[PDB]
RNA sequence: UUAAUUCCGAUAACGAACGAGACUCCUCCAUGCUAACUAGUUACGCGACCGGUCGGCGUAACUUCUUAGAGGGACAAGUGGCGUUCAGCCACACGAGAUCGAGCAAUAACAGGUCUGUGAUGCCCUUAGAUGUCCGGGGCUGCACGCGCGCUACACUGAACGGAUCAGCGUGUCCUGCGCCGACAGGUGCGGGUAACCCGCUGAACCCCGUUCGUGAUAGGGAUCGGGGAUUGCAAUUAUUUCCCAUGAACGAGGAAUUCCCAGUAAGUGCGGGUCAUAAGCUCGCGUUGAUUAAGUCCCUGCCCUUUGUACACACCG
């Protein structure tokens, strides 16, 4: 639902999702209220830094995990 | 010293090139890792995989295909480099060796060395295939 | 160098006089190619077997397969010979 | 070693002794990738010797829109092991015997013209499959949430009766219905 | 350009190609749509330099193959609406304007027997892309 | 009452309106006795293992 | 018992005929023959690139791949079990296969279709102000509606954008390749092919790999309309088709009912042929991807047979 994150939303992102156990654009949208397209880049910026990980990249199917 | 082995989908033939030297395997000039199906990829391995690269490192093997869809050319190039290997251990090494490769190969997926005669059915009319009708 | 062009509807007829070619022609010592052997053409035509339009869309498959060989050397009815240079 | 690739085919043992000999994946017919094409619908229990994993792959291609479509669902079971080892530590292979074992009906009715009857072992496994690809099925058909998803969590509910899979559901509401009807 | 992956071996020729500024890239690149069966124009604003990357190694796998069997190359299905799709060939200009520009660079000439083949120099600095994305895996 | 398990040793027929349930003599693997006739849903062949819920009535 | 009045067996019947089967064309192999500059492989030289690639060029070996002739091969043959230990069935080993797909198809029937397929045809009718025949224009496309075959959808198992990568059937005097022009649809010059030669290594689509889109009537769906560019033809208005821009409707898996289908099958996906000056949402074929369930039953619905009844025999439309 939410297109760009909030000072309420953003810091949600960066506290608990690097935590959670399947850390995958769909299921970090259901929680967030936020839209695939925002969930899908903001795991991508977590990425570069390293509070996550990478388990297995595709076209429609990117699984990120925990540290 | 080389061999010349076929191995056919419905409608894919891949012939495989086995000849000696050191561990080469080609699809079309292209190694047998780089072919467009990454899903597949297990498929074409699974010859080396179960006979292990110390088989094939003593004969390269250049698989030329043509013919049917990208799955039907997996099929037929895992068939071809599997009898290749088999051929070539009949004319050139013992056959004791053979037998030590076919029963690998033959208990894991028959269709390794044997081709499947399943071909497309003849579309009959009053139906849009060749079973279902209108 | 001559080539000898065969095309007939029947394989039968069209080997045979293919078979007297060779053998008539290589008593002659005379160094001929082996026929080779063109792929056979189907003349498909499906048509409608009811002359009207209350037949149960049933359809009669035709074919007219026409064989063609070649012998390359330095007749019986049904057979068509056309030789080259 | 024999594995997918990642997942070892060992370690994995079958609960029920009825269903041991209708789920092929140990030692026997172990295979890098879920896709033989072995001409399991030739005779009448040829099926029963075809692995699970192909099986949950065959039956994931079912509709109009995803017939003669395997490569898709060979992904969609190669990404659903990666999240059902993600969400549990345990192997994915565990997993998904594990919920074949808790989504097979024991015993059905018939109608008559209703009856209770047993199951057979091969349709235990025929309508475990059946259900579980139904379910992740039904659960992505308008939803964010993609089939690799549905898939591992339609297999982790039901490995663990969770009450909660569409699989586990559908098993209790057709043995409750032979207990009235017996 | 083979032994590497060809889908990543178009991208490092095209980021080669544009870095080395001196490609055509006609003025209607930014309203031109690739052929009559898209919808859309492409979605990367370069797209004119990942079409020559990718026609380029064309030629190096099949040689003289001109503009007619590249815009059968691109072609993809047409959606007729309601309906049945078919097949569509690509564009004609496109493909005939990208196979120029690799022509300026010495790249592509025409073929004696067909149309165009790939010359002694684009062989070269293809082989040499296709070493530098087998290093980078 | 417990989930009995019982073992096919022979296939008798096809019974039901539209031959659906296939009636099989199951006996008991615990012991030899209790050759019970069971009434299956599904292929059945000699040699399966069933998994009967209620073991009391014949049917 | 069998797909089968297919067989065994019972036996006042015995021996046979048509149909079934056999047969014909098909695909499955045969590194064994026969041969291939209109098919290829391999070894070679040649040469471009950094021993690997080359459908990049050349004529000596010979047939694996390709083509197609001949001859082989499979017959419930072998094993186990079930059976009048018969006819056969089931399960296995071996093996390219252990019910492959058409064609052909008896006796006999329909008041089944076709006079609009015929210079097949009886009769009737119209015969020159014609129901002959030609040339114009219109219609068969007309639309409150009730149905029957279909296509496209209702998406994230997805639309798009881009990358990559694979067919077969077949047609060609029209099929089409290259160099130019154009955004596309087109145009234009030079060419090839009456064809395993050219199109053509048929670079098909789905699919695969990236990239954005993110319950959303939405980047799902592209129906309905506007404004223009072209092509076909003597001529498109009632838009022949085609392209571009814009317009963005119903449709969130569908009531009672009902259809098709058992393995390379259903379904998805595209191609070719027929129609064709212009030409596929149809149909006949082709390959591609490729399953779920079932190896069973008279429950329904269809026919068949036996028995039974008949005042029916133009045969219950009696």
């Amino acid at each position: 639902n939410l297109v760009l994150f909030d000072k309420a939303t953003y810091d949600k992102l960066c506290k608990e999702v690097p935590n959670y156990k399947l850390i995958t654009p769909a299921v970090v949208s259901e929680r967030l209220k936020i839209r695939g397209s925002l969930a899908r880049a903001a795991l991508q910026e977590l990425l570069n830094k390293g509070l996550i990980k990478l388990v297995s990249k595709h076209r429609a199917q990117v699984i990120y995990t925990r540290n | 010293q080389s061999v010349q082995v076929f191995g056919r989908k419905k409608t894919a033939t891949a012939v495989a090139h086995c000849k000696r030297g050191n561990g080469l395997i080609k699809v079309n000039g292209r190694p047998l890792e780089m072919i467009e199906p990454a899903t597949l990829q297990y498929k074409l391995l699974e010859p080396v995989l179960l006979l292990g690269k110390e088989r094939f490192a003593g004969v390269d093997i250049r698989v030329r295909v043509k013919g049917g869809g990208h799955v039907a050319q997996v099929y037929a190039i895992r068939q071809a480099i599997s009898k290749s290997l088999v051929a070539y251990y009949q004319k050139y090494v013992d056959e004791a060796s053979k037998k030590e490769i076919k029963d690998i190969l033959i208990q894991y997926d028959r269709t390794l060395l044997v081709a499947d005669p399943r071909r497309c059915e003849s579309k009959k009319f009053g139906g849009p295939g060749a079973r279902a009708r209108y | 160098r001559i080539r000898i062009t065969l095309t007939s509807r029947n394989v039968k007829s069209l080997e045979k006089v293919c078979a007297d070619l060779i053998r008539g022609a290589k008593e002659k010592n005379l160094k001929v190619k082996g026929p080779v052997r063109m792929p056979t053409k189907t003349l498909r035509i499906t048509t409608r077997k009811t002359p009207c339009g209350e037949g149960s869309k049933t359809w009669d498959r035709f074919q007219m397969r026409i064989h063609k060989r070649l012998i390359d050397l330095h007749i019986e009815p049904g057979v068509e010979v056309e030789v080259t240079i | 070693i024999k594995l997918f690739g990642k997942w070892s085919t060992d370690d994995v043992q079958i609960n029920d002794i009825s269903l041991q000999d209708y789920i092929a994946v140990k030692e026997k017919y172990a295979k890098f990738l879920p896709h033989s094409g072995g001409r399991y619908a030739a005779k009448r229990f040829r099926k029963a010797q075809c692995p699970i994993v192909e099986r949950l792959t065959n039956s994931l291609m079912m509709h109009g829109r995803n017939n003669g479509k395997k490569l898709m669902t060979v992904r969609i079971v190669k990404h659903a092991f990666e999240i059902i080892h993600l969400l549990t530590g345990e192997n994915p292979l565990q997993v998904l015997v594990n919920a074949i074992i808790n989504s097979g009906p024991r015993e059905d009715s018939t109608r008559i013209g209703r009856q209770a009857v047993d199951v057979s072992p091969l349709r235990r496994v025929n309508q475990a499959i059946w259900l579980l690809c139904t379910g992740a099925r039904e659960a992505a058909f308008r939803n964010i949430k993609t089939i690799a998803e549905c898939v591992a969590d339609e297999l982790i509910n039901a490995a663990k009766g969770s009450s909660n899979s569409y699989a586990i559901k559908k098993k209790d509401e057709l043995e409750r219905v032979a207990k009235s009807n017996r | 350009v083979k032994d590497v992956n060809q889908q990543e071996f178009v991208r490092a020729l095209a980021a080669f190609l544009k870095k080395s500024g001196k490609l055509k890239v006609p003025e209607w690149v930014d309203t031109v749509k690739l052929a009559k069966h898209k919808e859309l124009a492409p979605y990367d604003e370069n797209w004119f330099y990942t079409r020559a990357a990718s026609t380029v190694r064309h030629l190096y796998l099949r040689g003289g193959a001109g503009v007619g069997s590249m815009t059968k190359i691109y072609g993809g299905r047409q959606s007729n609406g309601v309906m049945p799709s078919h097949f569509s060939r690509g564009s004609k200009s496109v493909a005939r304007k990208v196979l120029q520009a690799l022509e300026s660079l010495k790249m592509v000439d025409k073929d004696p027997s067909g149309g165009r083949k790939l010359t002694p120099q684009g062989q070269r600095d293809l082989d040499r892309i296709a070493g530098q994305v087998a290093a980078a895996s | 009452q417990p989930i009995k398990l019982a073992r096919v040793t022979k296939v008798l027929g096809r019974t039901g309106s539209q031959g659906q349930c296939t009636q099989v003599r199951v006996e008991f693997m615990d012991d030899s006795n209790r050759s019970i006739i069971r009434n299956v849903k599904g292929p059945v062949r000699e040699g399966d293992v069933l998994t009967l819920l209620e073991s009391e009535r014949e049917a």
